[PDB]
């Protein structure tokens, strides 16, 4: 009996050869004497190569290995919301079995040419640096770039509570990182109740490489349901970075050649394949949405590296955060040069859209002419510009932690920024001087906010500047 | 009979084995059709190329689309015959993919219609066309430094994110929305965003009319993303000679045509080469690019995006494909960082029409003495870093003066980034240019701030942003 029973030849380092197997399928799950979980790759003429999806320690030669005549799947439905999982959906929390019903196969085709839209939602992240001048759209893919210890982990949490008075199911999925650090994660979720609409996927550094290779894909099949059933889906890749070391890792212990930076051949492939799925679809498919918000660590800041070029190739626009600007007081530390959104402008509302348009540009030749001004003298006009604006946009763009800001206030600081109101008051000051207007606003300006909320535009022609400057008149400088 | 059974299932690549003296030729399509016989399995729709002939009546074929759910065992026809696509007057309006099947939802190709196959030899030598003349494209650094051939191949070259796909839109806005011909789109392991952007825009505009659209994207495997720029340069080749029309043919990115190739080259047995690509790089590109020409029954220029990995222009597929193209525009992502868009750069870009007596000594000197300033600007820098602005000599403080003007300069608004920015766009005429650039030369306007300069149209706009600043 060779046709759903096999027998192994060779184990070792999280790969394994089999016997047998006469019928098993490209892609199927295979089942070991343990109960641990498989997957065939390799149909070779006489033997069949297997990938272990857990621990190898209990496999050895001789063990039997038998169908389950189903393509890789994870089990998907509604009761997965609010629990850990591994990639393999089995429950990690220790909170009682999960009760899916329903599985999705984990390599799925993405959506055509046809089964699109265009993005034209918005999706406020409640950050003013990231909605003024690199905005986010339901169904857009966005990337957090970065080097260690910079706020990207701190950005994505911030992105997924504020979608607490909202519809839409967010999906975290933590590559190699440590189980203490996704503890904590979760902790704070459930302290600012982001848990009632979460599910968390969990792939820790001590895992084997298949599990660290796996989970995305199961993340993303998870969001297909939601996003396929018409709702809006946010997924969180934690680390592609850390998926391309563990591909790396199996690519190399299946002899495959090595190529640039000894990476294989098909890891733009591997990226292209997963981030590719997430997209905007249109009425005809049910106009469901699911936005992904991969993450990719740098070394040194370098972002001419392989693994971040191939990741920047896919997306809609990168994130990129700068480790010195976060330090030395910039604690965003926005990029406005190496950043950009390809989806700008359809993504905001039409007051942001109207104030905060040329943000990004200016920014970038203000930090251009600061680069060239250490050299020697300025005309009136260059320094006019440097200072009134550059040095105040950088200011005013800086944000606290866990201090989400309305779309409503924001476009009125952005507009206070940008009519040059700001030009008449010290650097220093700005920042009480935001706290100060959002204080005078909700205090005396609350039909502008409404009027805002309500028509997605701006409220009015002269009565802004009138309470701007009500605002300004018992506004106490220095 | 000509039936085969599938032996080796290795990701993208599938060993078949005939009976004995009836094995298909090279690149013939086979096709596998199975149906799911229980529970256990699932319907298989599949078509392969042949790519090798491995020896006891064995062929290793390319897989177009997943091989999941495929049993080795199963049973494989040969069609005889290389994948054919649709061809004529019928691609007009329609999207397809690799194997010419549409995909727009707009009905069924009848099964009647002519079809060519995919693999021909390339032109010969006495079949070629050789006359330069100018495309104005009404972009102030193509039309001034490197300017466009019609009927040539033109490359753009650019790392990620650098501008490479909004360049392609604004040239399609500003050519192909008044060419008169025949357009031609070939999407290559790019966006399907993208790809369903450009074609709403095309149906809004009324382009899409005459206008053939092949989509191979990222998410498709390899022999597709190989497959399908043969697949649009099959239909252009029809549009060139069976009717003798005018095509423009772009091509969204041709590297992906040779990452996929490495990508598939090391299950096909082949030994690695250079940094890690297929040995069979140079050949396989050139029999590609070479049937891209012109010829003396009907012209076709080409604009081809190219992907630069790792921003390292010395990379193999980048190095081997400059030898094919008559003009050539690099993106730098230093420039990109500056702001200055399009940021192509004024130094590596070259082209063949730049020369006196195609585009005459006014606009030959004024593009040479541009050239010469950026170059000594460029050499400045380190000298200006180690001992500052003020220890220069009053020639090159009158240098640096000039050619930060210049650069900024350079820089222009598009119409496709008013999505972007709120400013509307403008469309430049090469004497225009020309004029403009010759009067930065002459020193008119050294009173006016550097940031004047910056995502303007003609030499005016600079002049009314100046006084809109207060000069
Ligand atoms: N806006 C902010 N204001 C103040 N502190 C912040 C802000 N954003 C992040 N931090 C702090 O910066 C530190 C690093 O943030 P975070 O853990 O999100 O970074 P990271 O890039 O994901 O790190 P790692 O590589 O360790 O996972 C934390 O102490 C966090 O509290
Ligand atoms: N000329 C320009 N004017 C305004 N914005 C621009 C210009 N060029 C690029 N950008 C901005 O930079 C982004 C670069 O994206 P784009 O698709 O053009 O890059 P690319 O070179 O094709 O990269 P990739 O290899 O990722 O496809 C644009 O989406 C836009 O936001
Ligand atoms: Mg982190
Ligand atoms: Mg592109």
């Amino acid at each position: 009996q060779v046709s759903d029973v096999g027998t192994v030849i060779q184990v070792g380092d999280g790969i394994a050869r089999a016997h047998g197997l006469d019928n098993v399928m490209s892609g199927e799950l295979v089942e070991f004497a343990n109960g641990v979980m498989g997957m065939a790759l390799n149909l070779e003429e006489n033997n069949v190569g297997i990938v272990i999806l857990g621990p190898y320690t209990g496999i050895k030669e001789g063990d039997e290995v038998r169908r389950t005549g189903r393509i890789m799947e994870v089990p998907v439905g509604e009761a997965l919301i609010g629990r850990v999982v591994n990639p393999l959906g089995q429950p990690v929390d220790g909170l009682g079995p999960v009760e899916t019903t329903e599985t999705r196969p984990i390599e799925s085709p993405a959506p055509g040419v046809m089964d699109r839209r265009s993005v034209h939602e918005p999706l406020q992240t409640g950050i003013k640096a990231i909605d003024a001048l690199v905005p986010i759209g339901r169904g857009q893919r966005e990337l957090i770039i970065g080097d260690r210890q910079t706020g990207k982990t701190s950005v994505a949490i911030d992105t997924i509570i504020n979608q607490k008075d909202q519809n839409m199911i967010s999906i975290y999925v933590a590559i190699g990182q440590k189980e203490s650090t996704v503890r904590t994660v979760v902790e704070t979720l459930r302290k600012h109740g982001a848990l009632d609409y979460t599910i968390v996927v969990t792939a820790s550094a001590s895992q084997p490489a298949p599990l660290l290779f796996l989970a995305p894909y199961a993340g993303v099949a998870m969001g297909e349901y939601f996003m396929y059933k018409g709702k809006h889906v946010l997924v969180v890749y934690d680390d592609l970075s850390k998926q391309a070391a563990a591909y790396r890792e199996l690519s190399l212990l299946l002899r495959r050649p090595p190529g640039r930076e000894a990476y294989p051949g098909d890891i733009f492939y591997l990226h292209s394949r997963l981030l590719e799925r997430a997209a905007k679809l249109s009425d005809a498919k049910g106009g469901g949405s699911l936005t992904a918000l991969p993450f990719v660590e740098t070394q040194a800041g370098d972002i001419s590296a392989y693994i971040p070029t191939n990741v920047i190739s896919i997306t809609d626009g990168q994130i990129f955060l700068q480790s010195d600007l976060f330090f030395s007081g910039v604690r965003p530390a926005i990029n406005a040069g190496l950043s950009v959104s390809r989806v700008g402008g359809a993504a905001q509302i039409k007051a942001m859209k109207k104030v905060a348009g040329t943000l990004r540009l200016d920014l970038a030749a203000y930090r251009e002419l600061e680069a060239f001004a250490q050299f020697g003298s300025d005309l009136d006009k260059a320094t006019q510009a440097k200072l009134a604006r550059g040095a105040r946009t950088v200011e005013v763009l800086k944000q606290d932690l866990h201090q989400p800001i309305p779309v409503e206030k924001q476009v009125l600081i952005i507009y206070a920024l940008t009519r040059g109101f700001l030009d008449d008051i010290p650097v220093e000051d700005v920042r009480r001087f935001e706290k100060e207007f959002y204080l005078f606003l909700d205090q005396n300006g609350q039909h502008l906010l409404e009027h805002i909320r309500t028509t997605k535009d701006l409220p009015n022609e002269d009565d802004l500047n009138k309470a701007i400057e009500a605002f300004k008149k018992t506004f106490v400088v220095s | 009979m000509t039936r085969g059974r599938v032996i080796q299932v290795m990701g993208p690549v599938v060993d078949v084995k005939f009976e004995n003296g009836h094995l298909p030729a090279i690149y013939n399509a086979l096709k596998i059709q199975h149906k799911a016989r229980n529970e256990n399995e699932v319907d298989i729709d599949l078509t392969l190329e042949v790519a090798l002939h491995l020896g006891d009546d064995t062929v290793r074929t390319i897989a177009m689309a997943s091989t999941d759910g495929l049993i080795r065992g199963m049973e494989v026809i040969d069609t005889g015959a290389p994948i054919s696509v649709p061809v004529g007057e019928v691609t007009l309006g329609r999207v397809f993919n690799v194997l010419g099947e549409p995909i727009d939802l707009e009905g069924d190709i009848p099964a009647d219609a002519r079809r060519d196959p995919i693999h021909r030899p390339a032109p010969k030598f006495e079949e070629l066309a050789t006359e330069v003349e100018i495309l104005e494209t009404g972009i102030k650094v193509v039309d001034l430094l490197a300017p466009y051939i019609k009927g040539g191949k033109i490359g753009l070259f650019g790392g990620a994110g650098v501008g490479k796909t909004v360049l392609i839109q604004e040239l399609i806005h500003n050519i192909a929305q008044e060419h008169g011909g025949i357009s031609v789109f070939a999407g290559v392991g790019e966006r399907t965003r993208e790809g369903n952007d450009l074609y709403h825009e095309m149906k809004d505009s009324g382009v899409i009319s005459k206008t053939a659209m092949v989509f191979g994207q990222m998410n498709e495997p390899p022999g597709a993303r190989m497959r399908v720029a043969l697949t649009g340069l099959t239909m252009a080749e029809y549009f060139r000679d069976e009717q003798g029309q005018d095509v423009l043919l772009f091509i969204d990115n041709i590297f992906r045509f040779t990452q996929a190739g490495s990508e598939v080259s090391a299950l096909l047995g082949r030994m690695p080469s250079a940094v890690g690509y297929q040995p069979t790089l140079a050949t396989e590109m050139g029999q590609l690019q070479e049937r891209i020409t012109s010829t003396a029954k009907g012209s076709i220029t080409s604009i081809q995006a190219i992907y630069v990995p790792a921003d390292d222009y010395t990379d193999p597929a980048p190095a081997t494909t400059f030898s094919h193209l008559d003009a050539t525009t690099n993106l730098e992502r230093k420039l990109a960082e500056m702001g200055i868009y399009p940021a192509v750069d004024p130094l590596a870009s070259t082209s063949r029409a730049l020369a006196p007596e195609i585009v005459g000594e006014e606009h030959y000197q004024v593009a040479r003495k541009v050239q010469q300033t950026l170059q000594r600007y460029k050499e400045l820098q380190d000298i200006i870093a180690i001992l500052g602005m003020d220890e220069l000599s009053d020639e090159d403080k009158l240098v640096v003066h000039r050619a930060r003007r210049i650069q900024f300069f350079l820089s222009q608004n598009f119409h496709v980034a008013e999505q972007f920015t709120g400013q509307p766009g403008s469309y430049v005429p090469v004497k225009e240019t020309v004029r403009g650039f010759k009067e930065i030369l002459e020193g008119k306007y050294d009173h006016l701030p550097e940031d004047a300069f910056r995502l303007v149209g003609r030499i005016e706009e600079v002049v009314e942003k100046a006084k809109a600043m207060g000069v």
